[PDB]
């Protein structure tokens, strides 16, 4: 089959060098041009360019031209795009697409998995988790605060409660770190005989935190 | 170059109803001799890449099911989806092909539409853990609300509270098609002790009048 393959997410400081990779595999590489895509996080796509990789030949967005360079290496059947120097706008997330074999253009028939850049002054950093106490519908949860980078994961009670459960996106702070809630409704009635725990993992700071939530004293 | 205006931004369409989607561009598309409109239309899905449906204004891509159908001609086109299946829900993108750059519309979200939902309202003060650091952050949560518009006040005291909080909306719920809210209000300790009402105020078409949540710190 058709593959386009990315590059692992990237997580990386304003002011530094990055090149992210796409290899085709399942077909001819020099025999199809190949786009990259450009989606701001919450926003639309945007053509940023295409190459062909038989003979480099590159065309540019005009927004995009001079800002970055795309590339080729055809002998590892491997496309690139690439900054010398990041800034924190550049975050995104960034396609690369096969464009379709009809005579003139053609549609992106086959897309890569995206690769998530994100260009940040933060440094790794696990969160503190503090109770969002419930003051015959009661609401409780856990706040999960000043993290970087993103994800964390939330579940509660290991996983046997799931109804009525809302993890919210979170928000990126003007600390540069990131806040999360995460709440249940439950059954006003429960709360005298129920624990609640928010089982907190944000894995790429190894940092586990298991969070009792009950009613305050 | 050419821009393409997708319409509307947003569209709710029940489950099993058609769904219809615009898209405009500002010069003809179509290639002659070929009288062939290079235009295709693309659907994504939250975290996934986006998927090639519709190539040519109206051919369906291989895989793709009969319920979706392009049309149109030269400035003006249309996805239709004749019968709205959950699976469906996700942003589409038209896109033209004609010359290079390969510009993008801006995106249409098409979303499940459902009844009016008034949202619950729940107010959270800080944790005393958290206030040993130094930080106050007071939660709002509007839980389980349909449609998606909905308006946040924070007060403290009665002062309007402006460009000190933050908000984040999740996604149409897997179970019943609703949005919830979390907005946090973040202030210092020692402002948060000055202090004495936190309210939240709701306003949201499902609710008569807005509602207003509060709590008196200490109490």
């Amino acid at each position: 089959e058709v593959q386009l393959v990315q590059s692992g997410a990237e997580v990386k400081k304003p002011g530094e060098s990055l090149k992210i990779s796409c290899k085709g595999s399942g077909y001819s590489f020099t025999s199809y041009w190949i786009g990259w895509v450009r989606q701001m996080p919450g926003k639309g796509l945007e053509w940023m360019g295409i190459i062909d990789p038989s003979d480099s030949d590159t065309r540019y967005s005009p927004s995009f031209q001079g800002q970055v360079t795309i590339s080729a290496d055809k002998s590892i059947s491997t496309a690139y795009l690439q900054w010398s120097s990041l800034k924190a706008s550049d975050t995104a997330m960034y396609y690369c697409a096969r464009v379709g074999p009809a005579d003139v253009w053609d549609s992106f028939d086959y897309w890569g998995q995206g690769t998530l850049v994100t260009v940040s002054s933060a440094s790794t950093k696990g969160p503190s988790v503090f109770p969002l106490a419930p003051s015959g519908t009661a609401a409780l949860g856990c706040l999960v605060k000043d993290y970087f980078p993103e994800p964390v994961t939330v579940s509660w009670n290991s996983g046997a409660l799931t109804s009525g459960v809302h993890t919210f996106p979170a928000v990126l702070q003007s600390s540069g770190l990131y806040s999360l809630s995460s709440v249940v409704t439950v059954p006003s009635s429960s709360l005298g005989t129920q624990t609640y725990i928010c089982n907190v993992n944000h894995k790429p700071s190894n940092t586990k935190v298991d969070k009792k939530v009950e009613p305050k004293s | 170059d050419i821009v393409m205006t997708q319409s509307p931004d947003s569209l709710a369409v029940s489950l099993g109803e058609r769904a219809t989607i615009n898209c405009k561009s500002s010069q003809s598309v179509l290639l002659s001799p070929w009288n062939s409109n290079q235009l295709a239309w693309y659907q994504q899905k939250p975290g996934q890449p986006p998927k090639l449906l519709i190539y040519g204004a109206s051919t369906r891509e291989s895989g793709v099911p009969d319920r979706f159908s392009g049309s149109g001609s030269g400035t003006d086109f249309t996805l239709t989806i004749s019968s709205l299946q959950a699976e469906d829900v996700a942003v589409y993108y038209c896109q033209q092909y004609y010359l290079i750059p390969s510009t993008f519309g801006q995106g249409t979200k098409v979303e499940i539409k459902r009844t009016v939902a008034a949202p619950s309202v729940f107010i959270f003060p800080p944790s005393d853990e958290q206030l040993k650091s130094g930080t106050a952050s007071v939660v709002c949560l509007l839980n389980n609300f349909y449609p998606r518009e909905a308006k946040v006040q924070w007060k403290v005291d009665n002062a309007l509270q402006s460009g000190n909080s933050q908000e984040s909306v999740t996604e149409q719920d897997s179970k019943d098609s609703t949005y919830s809210l979390s907005s946090t209000l973040t202030l210092s300790k020692a402002d948060y002790e000055k202090h004495k009402v936190y309210a939240c105020e709701v306003t949201h078409q499902g609710l008569s009048s807005p509602v207003t949540k509060s709590f008196n710190r200490g109490e």
